C-alpha cells in the first residue's frame, strides 16, 4: 500500500530477571529438528 | 534473538565490568575500550557504498551479548535465558575445567579483586 | 565426522540448542544435515544459596545446585527441575563456614542414625 | 558461538590457560575477544604412587 522506509529494528527487547539469589531451572524440554545445507561440488568443465 | 540489558544496579558480586559495558554518558553509547578501538585506525566513476549496519547497531548486538553471558551464562543460547548469581556461574566454569567449586566460594573477594586489576 | 559419527560439544557447529545426533541425507552436488538438539522449556524461579552448613562445616553439592520452594531445600541436577533431599551421600564437606559468601543454614540428613533407631 | 555462548575445552582457540569466560567488543571493521582464563602458579613436587 506504499513502499514504507523505516529504520530496522534489531529485535525483540527482553530483561532477564537478574538478582543475587534468584534461578530459573526448566521442568520440561522439546526435541527440535534444523536443517543445515552444504554444497560439495561443481561441474566438470574442459574447453 | 533479543535485546538483552543489564539491571540498574550493576553490581555482580564484586566483578566490576564497567570498562566493558557502556557508557551511558555518551551520544554513542560505546564502551570506554571501544572508545579506543575506533581511536586507533571519490574519484573518475569510483565509489564507496555504505554498510547496511551502521556501528550503533552493531553497539547494540554486543551489549545484548554481554547483558546476555553476565546474567544467565550460555544458557540463552540454547533456549530461555534462566537466571544464576554471577558468583555461580564462575564457579560452574571451574569445574568445567576440573577444579573443585569450593575454590571459589571460599576464595570469592581474592578471585574478584584479582580479575578487576587483570581486565 | 563430528556431527554424525559423534556428538559434539562445539557450540553452534551441530544445529542450534544441545546436540543429540544428526541425520545426513544426500543433495544434488551437496549434503543436507538433519540436527537434532535437546532445548530446555517452562522455567521456574528459585532462590538459591552456594552451600549449606550443618555442624558448623561448609557442604557443597557434588553435582547440582541447591534450590528453595519458598519453605525447603532441596538439591536438583541442573538441567531438569528433580529435587532431592540433601544428605551426606549427596554432598561433599570443604571448609568452614566462615570463607563463603551467602552460605545458608539448612538439616543435612544423615542416613546412618535413623537406621541405628 | 564457542567461546562467547559457551565454554569450549579446544586447546588455544580461546586464548592461552584454561579457558573459563569470553566477552566481545565491537571494533571497526573487525572484532576483539576478551580472553579469560586461569593459570596454574606456584607448584610444589610431592612423591606419588
Ligand atoms: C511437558 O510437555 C508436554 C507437552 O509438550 C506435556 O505433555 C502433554 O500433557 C498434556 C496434559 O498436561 C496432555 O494432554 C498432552 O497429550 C501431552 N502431550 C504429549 C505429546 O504427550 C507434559 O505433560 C509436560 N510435563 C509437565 C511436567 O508439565
Ligand atoms: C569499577 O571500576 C572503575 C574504574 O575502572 C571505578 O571507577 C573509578 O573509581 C575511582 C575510585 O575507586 C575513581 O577515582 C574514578 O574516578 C572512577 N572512574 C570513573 C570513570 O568514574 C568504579 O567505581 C568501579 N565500580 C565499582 C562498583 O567498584
Ligand atoms: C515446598 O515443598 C514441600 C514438600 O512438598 C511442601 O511442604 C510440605 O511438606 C510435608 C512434609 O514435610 C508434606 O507432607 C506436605 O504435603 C508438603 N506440602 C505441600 C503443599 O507440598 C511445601 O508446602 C512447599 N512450599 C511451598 C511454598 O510450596
Ligand atoms: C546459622 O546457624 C549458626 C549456628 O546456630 C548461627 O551461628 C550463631 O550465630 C549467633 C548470632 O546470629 C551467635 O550468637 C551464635 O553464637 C552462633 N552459634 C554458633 C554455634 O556459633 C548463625 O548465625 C546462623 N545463621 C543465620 C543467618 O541465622
Ligand atoms: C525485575 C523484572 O524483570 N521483573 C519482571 C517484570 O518486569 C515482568 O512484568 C514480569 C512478567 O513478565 O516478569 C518479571
Ligand atoms: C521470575 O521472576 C522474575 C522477576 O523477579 C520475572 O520477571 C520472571 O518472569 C519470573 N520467571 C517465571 C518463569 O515466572
Ligand atoms: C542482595 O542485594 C540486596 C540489596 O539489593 C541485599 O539486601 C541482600 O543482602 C543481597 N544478598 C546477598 C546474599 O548479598
Ligand atoms: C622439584 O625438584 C626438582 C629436582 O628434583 C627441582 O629441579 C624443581 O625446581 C623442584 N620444584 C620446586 C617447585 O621446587
Amino acid at each position: 500500500q506504499s513502499i514504507i522506509a523505516y529504520t530496522m529494528s534489531l529485535g525483540a527487547e527482553n530483561s532477564v530477571a537478574y538478582s543475587n539469589n534468584s534461578i530459573a531451572i526448566p521442568t520440561n524440554f522439546t526435541i527440535s529438528v534444523t536443517t543445515e545445507i552444504l554444497p560439495v561440488s561443481m561441474t566438470k568443465t574442459s574447453v | 534473538k533479543q535485546i538483552y540489558k543489564t539491571p540498574p544496579i550493576k553490581y555482580f558480586g564484586g566483578f566490576n565490568f564497567s570498562q566493558i559495558l557502556p557508557d551511558p554518558s555518551k551520544p554513542s553509547k560505546r564502551s570506554p575500550i571501544e572508545d579506543l578501538l575506533f581511536n586507533k585506525v571519490k574519484f573518475n566513476g569510483l565509489t564507496v557504498l555504505p554498510p547496511l549496519l551502521t556501528d550503533e547497531m552493531i553497539a547494540q548486538y554486543t551489549s545484548a551479548l554481554l547483558a546476555g553471558t553476565i546474567t544467565s551464562g550460555w544458557t540463552f543460547g540454547a533456549g530461555p535465558a534462566l537466571q544464576i548469581p554471577f558468583p555461580m556461574q564462575m564457579a560452574y566454569r571451574f569445574n568445567g575445567i576440573g577444579v573443585t567449586q569450593n575454590v571459589l566460594y571460599e576464595n570469592q573477594k581474592l578471585i574478584a579483586n584479582q580479575f578487576n586489576s587483570a581486565i | 565426522s563430528e556431527c554424525v559419527l559423534g556428538q559434539s560439544k562445539r557450540v553452534d557447529f551441530c544445529g542450534k540448542g544441545y546436540h543429540l545426533m544428526s541425520f545426513p541425507q544426500s543433495a544434488p552436488h551437496g549434503v543436507v544435515f538433519l540436527h537434532v538438539t535437546y532445548v530446555p522449556a517452562q522455567e521456574k524461579n528459585f532462590t538459591t544459596a552456594p552451600a549449606i552448613c550443618h555442624d558448623g562445616k561448609a557442604h557443597f553439592p557434588r553435582e547440582g545446585v541447591f534450590v528453595s520452594n519458598g519453605t525447603h531445600w532441596f538439591v536438583t541436577q541442573r538441567n531438569f527441575y528433580e529435587p532431592q533431599i540433601i544428605t551426606t551421600d549427596n554432598t561433599f564437606v570443604s571448609g568452614n563456614c566462615d570463607v563463603v559468601i551467602g552460605i545458608v543454614n539448612n538439616t543435612v540428613y544423615d542416613p546412618l542414625q535413623p537406621e541405628l533407631d
